[PDB]
């Protein structure tokens, strides 16, 4: 299953991924391609926020997705 | 050469120009540029803090250094980018990472590390890597948007080392920058 | 393309695409807001630095 992740840049970037996959390590991945800290990125499905410990498959998310991505701002 | 450059110059060269690409062997002749670059800069950096008896090394030290080894017109652009890397740098409230509170696509944390492994001086401060790097990633995309010139000329859209040495040689300025250094050559 | 099926299917994936930004974008604010430093307006280009630049011609 793959997958597209949209910013609000305006930039498209895909990404393979399955539905037993986690957001944290989607998180990681996004990190090696934009080169922005996991914790500082938000992703979005259907315009509601996604949980770092949540699966994919909780959102009842299937093949072919778009999903868009926030900064989170905190002073940690 | 001894760094990891080459995926930091590879995302320089998209913002510079998507259209244009980079051949690996390109990549890595950037790479030795960088480490280069950064030897000249830390041994004149290191001889102006012992002149000004500072054991620390500071932005005000490298920017007497970088005037020196860049020509005029670079010179004066370099001084920007650097000032403008402090500034950022203290502007940002907000950050852990060194990096990203400079803002610069090439590890300012690593530039840190090894000013101090280079042994030039006991201490060095944080607007010093900050402002390095700044100066080594205007460098970088200067070389890359010459060459992309030379690549039109030659009707080639891929950067070449031919590319790359014919872009430094159609300028004086970058020559007499890499006058002691040679790119490839019997 | 005579059927030209792509037209159709990017004005329902923009309403769609325009949501989530749209949603996105609350967030965003949100966030800064929590900062405390609000801006009224901003807006500034960031590109790589060059020897000869002309401001002439828009782009």
């Amino acid at each position: 299953m793959q997958i597209f992740v949209k910013t609000l840049t305006g930039k498209t970037i895909t990404l393979e991924v399955e539905p037993s996959d986690t957001i944290e390590n989607v998180k990681a991945k996004i990190q090696d391609k934009e080169g922005i800290p996991p914790d500082q990125q938000r992703l979005i499905f259907a315009g509601k926020q996604l949980e770092d410990g949540r699966t994919l498959s909780d959102y009842n998310i299937q093949k072919e997705s778009t999903l868009h991505l926030v900064l989170r701002l905190r002073g940690g | 050469r001894k760094e990891s450059y080459s995926i930091y110059v590879y995302k320089v060269l998209k913002q510079v120009h998507p259209d244009t690409g980079i051949s690996s062997k390109a990549m890595g002749i950037m790479n030795s540029f960088v480490n280069d670059i950064f030897e000249r800069i830390a041994g004149e950096a290191s001889r102006l803090a012992h002149y000004n008896k500072r054991s620390t090394i500071t932005s005000r030290e490298i920017q007497t250094a970088v005037r020196l080894l860049l020509p005029g017109e670079l010179a004066k652009h370099a001084v920007s980018e650097g000032t403008k890397a402090v500034t950022k740098y203290t502007s940002s409230a907000s950050a852990k990472t060194r990096s990203s509170r400079a803002g610069l696509q090439f590890p300012v944390g690593r530039v840190h590390r090894l000013l101090r492994k280079g042994n030039y001086s006991e201490r060095v401060g944080a607007g010093a890597p900050v402002y390095l790097a700044a100066v080594l990633e205007y460098l970088t995309a200067e070389i890359l948007e010459l060459a992309g010139n030379a690549a039109r000329d030659n009707k080639k859209t891929r950067i070449i080392p031919r590319h790359l040495q014919l872009a430094i040689r159609n300028d004086e300025e970058l020559n007499k920058l890499l006058g002691r250094v040679t790119i490839a050559q019997g | 393309g005579h059927m030209d099926p792509v037209l159709r299917e990017m004005e329902q994936k923009l309403q769609q695409e325009e949501e989530d930004r749209q949603l996105a974008l609350q967030l965003q604010r949100m966030f800064d807001n929590e900062r405390r430093t609000v801006s009224r307006r901003k807006g500034s280009v960031d590109q790589y630095l060059l020897r000869s630049s002309n401001m002439a011609g828009a782009k």
